[PDB]
């Protein structure tokens, strides 16, 4: 039994097969985690501002005998509020301050320090501070950041062959990706010759680095190549062969194994000549000698007698050297296996190319790729390359590239150094060669294994500690010069650039963007998007065909469909429901244990990586009560081969259908009966809605909506609270319960509402009350219903009735037919906020002011206008009329006899002022909803700038007494308690306080004493509020601070109403648009039997072109639903019994099969009846699940209980002839929505307006009156058709030829129709700029 | 100066860039440099000075060659004069008829269902505004506006007579629309405007496949002709009354697809006899009897009078007399057949096709006056009967074959032995793989059969022998079979099983998805369906640049073309021969 | 429409010459790029007779 | 462009506003459809003179 007081008003009927388990999560914690850990206090330093000071905070003079430390870090109080904030458009930040510490020790003391200045903090400006909603105002505006997906810092071991090799051969390259520093990758050469890069550059010889590594040739050689003993003494040439290590190579001749011959002479081996002679023990066996001359030396020798360098490494053997090296150095050597059936030199090849073998000459090269320039001098060289990777300061990555470069070389430890390391780099290319030789698989870029996200916090770190060094530099610098001071620490510690570069990261970043604030689906989906572009990732749009493409490990962790269709497409992705991030930088799956066939609630987050490892079931599958499974073979997926499996062989299950789809996808019902990209235009313009005046239940739901509404935070809900005593149109104030109130507070909660407020779009949000009084409210519960939203639920649209059937065409592909009655119900009707600003701009001529004094203007303009040349609030406006009167001072002039006749006659103008008053844009019209001054402090004009300052202090004051009144109410009752008993009757302290007759002596021992505690108690509460007003009217009229060019800023607010007219973008919940077209008037439409008419006539041969059969499911649910409202209404009507109501209601609820059991009669009493039946009397509130909806015959039964056909087709009679239709046809009722598209937006003309300094050609996109532009292939077009004399028109009349222009407008307000050429201006800037060049060109004649 | 203006960002600052910072620089250089040649500076300083100045002077002519000169506070680099001629933002840019246009911009699209195809609706908004110096002219030719002002302070006051004067003007006088996307020359066609209060123009729907148009959010540009000249180029070249033939190839570009087909087709059918079937009447009568009562459209052994006219003399017509029988929708048409046009080539079941060839030959015969007329009484019938019609859907529209159930078990039977026969090692994974593609491809081409067996004329009606198997009246199946809209490939997507649609990259899952909308999806096959539509939309996204691409290249290595001369008198030429390869023919010497 | 010139009293090449696919100056003296290149920045020394 | 540009200039080579593009970029009738009996007439006077 589910109670939901909130809820259990309506109550929405659910068709979910499977139960749920796993609640849906708050579905913001990505974004509010990250900043909450950055700036978290954490005891052990491991990221944020913990790591970021410990990172390099220690700051040491050069031998100065100083150091500077710190404590730790406090963060300051924001001076204002969200809403203050907003109001005054500041951004909303967090100061921040520091404790140092700055030590000095004196000379000839080892680490002797003899004075601290650890006493003083200091300040380092202010951090964006995020607000309840994953949010942030700066300046005053709203943004989000959106978290960036890119490859996880690691090695790559990639393939990258292909076409791209244009040679018919394959590729084998390794790639390192430091999260910090320079790029490392190594290219496979089609010589079979490894190469080192270095971001991007010259590629360089694989061993030069080896050799720069302090490694001799011998060393590598040993190292990465395995040497056989090759003892031959005394001539025998008898060599050790193991068949098992080595095999898989014919033998020529002389072969034998332990005596007798084993392989014979030119036969082939054969697995059983390896097994004997792996069997028969074999020692150093006679081989032919032309085996020596093609193996390779493995180590360069000298002679016994002398030390040349005979027989030098990377030297094949040669029969001429063979005997001198024999008789001189040895007779056992070391030499090379060279297997190219399985094996490969691959470096032999390359190190012979090499032209240096010293170290030294090694360093130089290098040096000299990275400068080409300024060879070095055995120092430059040395540090620059132990800089480049072997630097701590300037390389580390992070410790996940260590635990990546440990996962790919499958070692046990996770734990290293930023820095890289010889050994490394060896087993690097060692695997490198494996795998080209063959060891295993390749990488997988688009596998999310190797892709890592990136949140807020982490991008905030890096910032700061950008901005840290370089001032940290400054400081070390100020220590090493001048070091002999006892100055407070702040010699070198600036904090303007540090906040520059947060200010500049946060204010303008690709991925800082403002959110879509129509919607609040919109927002929450906004916020939960992931990128790729930016500092990182994918510097373009371009160079990727696949990267986009849906990856399989896609699966739970982001949804496949929402994506834009824009050039952008499978870029952008939303989170699913249940992902979360991983510890580092991944993402987590939940799923459910199953054990020995019974699943097990237990909920397992998985990666890329373990999901490929074990097995797990779909969801579409049957489950026993005790947790088995009705049929042994269950489609389970493993290696993203999903097949059936026995019972036995599953490992985890999935949690719900939802897991696999975002937040938007899920709102969709019948997502299994409607096209993949239908789907996904669906859900890209179901983000492009708006709100209307009356917001209206969806009658068909997916049940998320209500999560979705209450986590979005757009409206009001009840925290802590016990019952509401006083409700506002805008103002709610709920008592809670002593239950949960914790004393030393009064006990009230208020709330005050957002009325009529623009958003970032531009719209409108309003928040409305839901309770009506006095009703006990829980915590948790929704309290006000903000725009597009009802009782606690997502409601963006309006349930039309609708059919399909094709009417005179007036459906002919996408074009929408509307009632008149909908005009009339003022449905989809959109309200639109405007914002104008000015601003005084004081000039060296003199101050511009406010007065209403314009001259060369008559009084009915200025009627509207009040003293200081406001409009008052609520009027109304239309073209162009002025807002504020503003003038400009104008320098002053000679005695000028005519001008001082002039101000002798007229007077109190002089000409010294200009009108720069502010006018309403032309084709704009509505009125003013409020206006906003804002002055800089030093200036008090203050006309009427006083009255918003009043109306915030009477609200401040207003808002303020009540709880001191009310703690007020209880001392009094506390102090008429005291006086009971000691002889004192209410009724005098009814009459008058008298402080009790100020302590009579009821008990003259406590009751005075009592009494007095009381006052004084009285008298400190008295103190702290009107310390508390005192405190916020000078927070109030404090004043602001402005641009210094600006001297004040008046701002005014507009309301528009716009309604629905032919032109507007139309569109349903299932990819489907439309244009409206015509507003038919409601006769003319076809009526049922009963005489009520259809409200959108829509074409029913849209759906097989694109496969949307959940549009007439959406349809009969329609009708079931309206079915049930309608009876439900003509019942309330009728004034029967509430038994019977009660009784149709829950058959109306228990029917169908399986899916949640609910009962009234039980929980709900007889008053909550009729109001939860007033609530759902127009129809019934159905959710669908997203894989678990309900059935084609499940709708069957439920139209049979609605008295209405299952086949849903009705007779119509058309409203124009009166006439029965054949072929009955299916009505619907659709949640439609109207989009942000919207025709008088788009409307745009022009004539002939204002020109381009610059070639002369008029504005363009409808900046001030632009007119549209003309395009290349349009004129081919009408070469094509080849109509000269308008191309002529074209390029003359309507261009920039200036004597042209004049000329045809006179020839056509004189009805001449005479074209003259004349000659293009923008030739004219051509040939001047072929002549600003040194080039001569010239027209001839 | 003044092609470099100093156009001031605040006001206070001018900051001239990327024009005069490089002359700025290279400025100053010169004249440190000038200065201290006079005063004998050593030899590796001004050569010094020389080097910068000569690196100034190339990264002013072209700082992307050499050097890198960025602005202030932004690593992007300087606009220099060659960067402002030649790429993407140079003046070889859209100065090629690329620039603005004084009177268009940003109209909407709606339905004109009415107005024929030699008008456009021109809202009143559009109006008053783009010919406002006409209305100015002919204020002032009426003697109503004595001075510009006056007329200017009539029209922002909008009177009545300014309505009327406007009318007046609009009357005769022609207009052009454009597509702003088109791939042919046909994107831009001329039309009357005609005034209607709105805010969105209505382009005729038989117009809008030329312009490739949808009636979704979508947008449209206006071209005024002033000159006279440019006038008569609009109405003897721009105009849509003689533009029917595609120049491509030679197909009647103006074909109905839409609800004109399915309307057309279903006015001229019959189930087995509606009402009064053996009836005969002379054909005027039969919409008589139609509207009031006792007929329907659906009327068959309908015998009626038809008098043929034929040209069979030279270019001189005859009429005949006929006695054939027919439907009431074929005779209720014939009034709007014109008089050269049989019969007989109208009497059938008149399908999409069956219309093209109609208006492909009403104009080879009568001519173009006659086609037009003819094509605009036909759209509006097929918009009257379809409204009529009503031709409803619903889910009990289309029918699962009961038949599919055991095709599936007998399918996956098959793949069961070919699983154990594998196991048995006598079979090879390719082998095993490539047999379970053969068979559930012969199980789709079953289960298509089946379902059209289930949707084909299998629909007996009561009659005198009781079984009468005739065409079913399945919405979809005469919209697939008249081809207005759906073809049997998409209708096998809605009834029976799915198909394979087994494309990760090229290769193919073993398992097909068996299932259809109608009975909804599993969550793994609508996962792994959406990888095609996915591949789709980034090859349309990426190919429409491409083609593009390619358009402009061939438009510009074939611009220099025209017809210059009549004959080349030239006896060589070209043998031209039927296209034999292959199994046959692929296209006649036609 | 009208102009304005600077003396430019120490000489000064061409950087549309001499750098696109064909070398002008190079195609003239038939001297190599790289050279010319050198000597445009006072650091080739090139002998002139 | 600018490799064209160079190349013209190196050559000293003239348009004459043959080609259609000349008619477009120069903004005068282009010599066909109805421009092309203009763009004739003009082509016989300025082969008279």
């Amino acid at each position: 039994m589910v109670y939901s007081y909130t809820e259990k008003k309506r109550i929405r009927k659910d068709f979910g097969k499977r139960p749920q388990v796993l609640d849906v999560p708050y579905l913001l914690s990505i974004q509010l985690d990250s900043f909450q850990k950055f700036i978290e206090q954490d005891p052990e330093g491991q990221y944020g501002l913990e790591a970021a000071f410990r990172s390099v905070f220690p700051i040491q003079s050069y031998s100065g005998n100083s150091e500077l430390q710190y404590v730790s870090y406090r963060l300051g109080e924001p001076v204002f509020d969200v809403q203050e904030c907003q109001i005054r458009g500041v951004t909303y930040s967090a100061p921040l301050r520091v404790k140092l510490r700055l030590v000095i020790y004196e000379r000839e003391a080892p680490e002797g320090t003899v004075k601290d200045i650890k006493e003083q903090e200091v300040y380092m400006g202010e951090i964006p501070l995020m607000t309840d909603n994953g949010t942030f105002v700066i300046n005053g505006t709203e943004r989000v950041i959106v978290s960036q997906l890119h490859r996880s810092p690691g090695v790559f071991f990639d393939s990258d062959k292909g076409k791209t090799h244009s040679s018919g051969k394959v590729l084998y390259n390794a790639r390192i990706i430091p999260y910090r520093g320079s790029w490392l990758d190594f290219e496979f050469d089609p010589k079979d010759n490894l190469f080192v890069r270095i971001d991007r550059r010259r590629k360089l010889p694989a061993t030069i680095i080896l050799r720069a590594l302090n490694y001799t040739t011998e060393q590598i050689l040993d190292l990465f190549f395995e040497k056989v003993i090759f003892e031959i003494r005394d001539n025998k040439l008898q060599m050790e062969l193991v068949p098992e290590r080595l095999r898989g190579e014919t033998a020529s001749f002389d072969i034998e194994a332990n005596g007798k011959v084993y392989v014979e002479k030119g036969r082939r081996i054969t697995a059983r000549h390896i097994r004997q002679l792996e069997k028969d023990d074999v020692k150093l066996i006679e081989v032919p000698v032309e085996y020596i001359a093609g193996k390779v030396v493995a180590k360069d020798y000298i002679d016994e007698s002398t030390g040349e360098l005979i027989c030098a490494a990377n030297m094949e053997l040669s029969l001429d050297l063979l005997a001198k090296l024999s008789q001189s150095g040895h007779k056992r050597i070391e030499t090379l296996f060279t297997n190219d059936l399985d094996h490969g030199p691959y470096i032999s090849e390359t190190l012979r190319v090499d032209p240096t073998n010293d170290r030294l000459s090694a360093l130089v090269e290098i040096y000299r790729m990275m400068r080409p320039g300024e060879p070095p001098t055995r120092e430059a060289a040395e540090s620059l390359f132990e800089n480049l990777f072997f630097s701590e300061d300037r390389y580390d990555l992070s410790a996940v590239g260590r635990m990546k470069f440990n996962r790919s070389l499958l070692r046990e430890e996770i734990e290293g150094s930023g820095i890289l390391s010889k050994d490394d780099i060896i087993d690097v290319m060692k695997k490198l060669i494996d795998i080209r030789n063959g060891k295993g698989e390749v990488d997988d870029i688009d596998h999310l294994g190797n892709r890592r996200i990136r949140s807020v916090g982490e991008m905030a770190e890096n910032q700061f500690r950008v901005g840290l060094v370089r001032v940290e530099r400054a400081v070390k610098e100020r220590l090493s010069l001048g070091d002999l001071d006892t100055l407070m620490p702040q010699d070198m510690i600036n904090a303007k650039p540090i906040s520059a570069a947060v200010k500049e990261f946060f204010g303008s970043s690709q991925l800082s963007q403002f959110m879509d604030q129509n919607n609040p689906l919109s927002e929450i989906t906004h916020k939960r998007r992931i990128s790729a572009l930016g500092p990182g990732g994918l510097t373009r749009e371009r160079a990727g065909f696949e990267v986009r493409d849906v990856h399989p490990t896609h699966y739970g962790r982001v949804c496949p469909i929402e994506t834009p269709e824009g050039p952008n497409i499978g870029l952008i992705n939303s989170l699913s429901v249940y992902a979360q991030t991983n510890e580092y930088g991944f993402l987590e799956t939940p799923y459910r244990k199953v054990t020995d066939g019974v699943v097990t609630d237990e909920i397992h987050y998985l990666s890329a990586i373990e999901e490929g490892n074990y097995v797990i079931a779909q969801a579409n599958s049957n489950l026993d009560e005790e947790g088995h499974f009705v049929e042994d073979l269950v489609t389970c997926r493993s290696k993203g081969e999903s097949s059936l499996f026995s019972r036995d062989q599953v490992d985890y299950m999935d949690v719900s259908t939802q897991q696999v789809v975002s937040v938007g996808a899920s709102l969709i019902p019948f997502l299994e009966h409607d096209d993949a990209n239908r789907a996904l235009m669906g859900a890209n313009m179901q983000r492009q809605a708006v709100p209307t005046l009356r917001a209206d239940k969806p009658l068909v739901g997916t049940g998320m909506e209500r999560a979705v509404a209450v986590d979005s935070g757009v409206t009001a809900v009840a925290k802590r609270g016990g019952v509401v005593q006083y409700v506002d149109a805008s103002r709610i104030v709920i008592k809670v319960n002593e239950d949960e109130m914790y004393p030393g507070e009064a006990g009230i909660d208020i709330y005050n509402l957002t009325k009529y407020t623009r958003s970032n779009q531009n719209t409108c949000i309003n928040q409305m009350p839901c309770v009506s009084l006095g009703e006990p409210v829980e915590r948790g519960d929704v309290l006000a219903d903000g725009p597009s939203t009802d009782l606690g639920e997502l409601a963006l649209g309006q349930n039309m009735r609708v059919a399909f059937m094709p009417w005179n065409g007036y459906n002919f592909e996408d074009s929408i037919l509307v009632s008149e009655r909908v005009v009339q119900e003022d449905r989809f009707t959109t309200i639109h906020i405007q914002e104008l600003a000015c601003v005084s701009r004081d000039t060296k001529l003199g101050p511009e002011e406010i007065t209403a004094d314009i001259p060369n203007v008559g009084e009915a303009a200025l009627s509207k206008l009040d003293e200081s040349g406001i409009v008052y609030i609520g009027a109304e406006v239309t073209g162009g009329d002025i807002l504020v009167g503003k003038v400009t001072p104008k320098g002053e002039t000679q005695l000028t006899p005519e001008e001082k006749l002039l101000r002798a006659i007229f007077g109190e103008k002089a000409s010294d002022v200009k009108d720069s008053s502010l006018r309403v844009p032309n084709g704009v019209s509505g009125t003013v909803i409020d206006v906003q001054v804002f002055t800089r402090d030093g200036v008090e004009k203050d006309k009427r700038a006083l009255e918003i300052e009043e109306m915030q202090l009477k609200q401040a004051k207003k808002d303020l007494s009540e709880e001191l009144q009310i703690l007020e109410a209880g001392l009094f009752s506390r102090i008429r308690a005291v006086l009971v008993a000691g002889g004192v009757e209410a009724e005098k302290l009814d009459k008058l306080p008298r402080d009790r007759w100020l302590e009579l002596g009821l008990t003259d021992e406590e009751k005075q004493n009592q009494l007095e505690q009381l006052a004084e108690q009285y008298d400190e509460l008295k103190h702290e509020f009107e310390k508390k007003l005192e405190a916020k009217r000078r927070k109030i009229t404090q004043g602001d601070d402005l641009a210094p060019g600006v001297l004040k800023i008046v701002k005014v607010y507009l309301a528009v109403k716009r309604r629905i007219q032919p032109g507007d973008k139309m569109a349903g919940r299932h990819g489907n648009k439309g244009v409206i077209s015509k507003i038919n008037p409601i006769e003319d439409m076809p009526y049922d039997e009963n005489g009520t008419p259809v409200d959108i006539v829509l074409n029913p041969l849209g759906v097989p072109s694109r496969m949307n059969i959940g549009q007439i499911l959406e349809t009969h649910l329609g009708m079931a639903a309206k079915g049930i409202g309608d009876k439900i209404n003509a019942m309330l009507k009728q004034q029967q019994e509430v038994a019977k109501l009660r009784e149709f209601i829950q058959r109306a609820y228990d029917l169908g099969a399986d899916v949640r059991q609910k009962v009234d009669l039980s929980t709900f009493s007889d008053e909550e009846v009729m109001r939860l039946a007033e609530n759902l009397r127009k129809g019934m509130p159905i959710a669908t699940p997203v894989f678990d909806g309900a059935k084609e015959a499940e709708i069957k039964e439920l139209l049979k209980l609605g008295d209405l056909p299952t086949s849903g087709q009705i007779r119509l009679y058309d409203g124009r002839t009166g006439e029965q239709f054949e072929r009955p046809v299916t009505v619907g009722y659709m949640y439609m929505l109207k989009l942000n598209h919207l025709v008088d937006d788009k409307m745009h003309a022009r004539s002939t307006g204002s020109y381009s300094l610059v070639t002369q050609q008029p504005l363009g996109g409808k900046a001030q009156f632009g007119g549209q532009r003309f395009g290349e292939m349009e004129v081919w077009a009408l070469e094509a058709y080849g109509a000269a004399y308008t191309l002529q028109e074209m390029l003359t009349v309507k261009s920039d030829d200036v004597n042209g222009r004049t000329k045809m407008y006179k020839n056509i307000v004189d009805g001449n129709h005479q074209m003259e050429p004349g000659m293009p201006e923008s030739f004219n800037v051509l040939l001047k700029e072929i002549r600003s060049l040194g080039i001569n060109i010239e027209l001839e004649d | 100066p003044d092609l470099r203006p100093l156009v001031p960002l605040d006001g206070g600052r001018f900051a001239t860039s990327d024009l005069n910072d490089l002359y700025r620089r290279v400025i100053n250089r010169n004249n440190r440099l000038k200065r201290l040649l006079d005063l004998a500076a050593p030899d590796i300083i001004v050569r010094n000075e020389k080097r910068m100045l000569q690196e100034a002077v190339d990264a002013l002519l072209d700082n992307g060659r050499r050097g890198r000169a960025i602005t202030g506070s932004n690593k992007r680099p300087l606009k220099s004069l060659a960067d402002m001629i030649k790429g993407k933002q140079g003046r070889f840019r859209q100065n090629l008829l690329g620039k603005r246009v004084d009177y268009s911009g940003r109209s909407v699209i709606t339905v004109g269902p009415y107005l024929r195809l030699h008008q456009c609706g021109l809202p009143k908004k559009m109006a008053l505004e783009l010919f406002k110096p006409f209305i100015y002219g002919k204020l002032e030719l009426r003697g109503l506006a004595t001075t510009i002002k006056a007329a200017k302070k009539m029209v922002e006051r909008e009177e009545a007579v300014v309505w009327d004067i406007l009318d007046e003007v609009i009357r005769e006088h022609p207009v052009l629309l454009n597509r702003a996307p088109t791939l042919h020359r046909l994107g831009i066609q001329a039309f009357e405007p005609v005034l209607i209060e709105g805010k969105a123009i209505q382009l005729h729907p038989l117009v809008c496949a030329a312009y490739n148009a949808d009636f979704d959010g979508d947008q449209m540009a206006v071209h005024v002709p002033l000159t006279l000249e440019a006038q008569l180029e609009a109405r003897a070249l721009m105009m849509s009354t003689n533009n029917i033939l595609s120049p491509a190839n030679g197909e009647p570009i103006i074909v109905p697809s839409q609800d004109v087909v399915l309307g057309l087709y279903y006015m001229t059918r019959d189930c087995v006899n509606a009402k009064g079937e053996g009836m005969v009447l002379t054909g005027p009568k039969e919409a008589e009897r139609l509207y009031r009562s006792g007929l329907a459209s659906l009327h068959a052994r309908v015998k009626v009078r038809i008098t043929e006219y034929e040209k069979d003399a030279n270019g001189e017509l005859v009429a005949k007399t006929s006695l054939k029988d027919t439907t009431v929708g074929r005779a209720i048409l014939w009034m709007i057949v014109p008089k050269g046009l049989p019969y007989s080539i109208v009497n059938q079941a008149l399908g999409k096709k069956a219309i093209s060839k109609m208006l492909n030959t009403c104009y080879r015969i009568l001519g173009l006056k006659p086609t037009v007329i003819f094509a605009d009484q036909i759209m509006y019938t097929g918009f009257a009967y379809a409204a009529r019609s009503g031709a409803s859907v619903g889910i009990d529209d289309m029918v699962i074959p009961e038949k599919k159930h055991e095709i599936i078990s007998e399918a996956e039977a098959e793949v069961a032995e070919i699983q154990e026969q594998f196991q048995s090692g006598l079979v090879t994974a390719g082998e095993r793989y490539n047999k379970v593609i053969d068979i559930w491809a012969a199980a789709n081409d079953r289960v298509s059969k089946a379902m059209m067996d289930n949707l084909q004329t299998e629909t007996v009606i009561n009659r005198d022998g009781q079984e009468e198997k005739q065409v079913s009246f399945n919405s979809i199946y005469m919209m697939a079979d008249s081809g207005a809209r759906g073809s049997a490939a998409q209708i096998r997507q809605l009834a029976g099983m799915r198909g394979l649609m087994a494309k990760p990259d090229g290769s193919i899952i073993e398992t097909p998805i068996t299932a259809n909308f109608r009975e909804g999806l599993n969550v793994l096959q609508y996962f792994i369906s959406t990888h095609g539509a996915r591949k789709g939309l980034a090859d349309t996204a990426l190919k429409t640049a491409n083609s593009g691409y390619l358009t402009r290249r061939l438009v510009d290595v074939a611009q220099d073309l025209v017809v210059t001369e009549d004959d080349c008198g030239t006896h060589e030429g070209i043998m031209m021969t039927p296209v034999i390869e292959g199994g046959d023919v692929k296209e006649p010497l036609r | 429409e009208r102009m304005g010139h600077i003396e430019l009293a120490s000489p000064t090449a061409h950087i549309w010459f001499l750098k696109s696919l064909p070398s002008r100056i190079g195609l003239l003296l038939d001297m190599p790029l790289r050279d010319i290149e050198r000597v445009l920045y006072f650091e080739s020394y090139v002998v002139i007779e | 462009t600018t490799r064209v540009l160079t190349e013209a200039a190196v050559a000293g080579k003239r348009d004459e506003l043959r080609g259609l593009k000349e008619n477009v970029i120069v903004g005068r009738l282009i010599p066909a459809g109805t421009g092309y009996a203009y763009h004739q007439d003009r082509m016989r006077r300025r082969a008279a003179g």
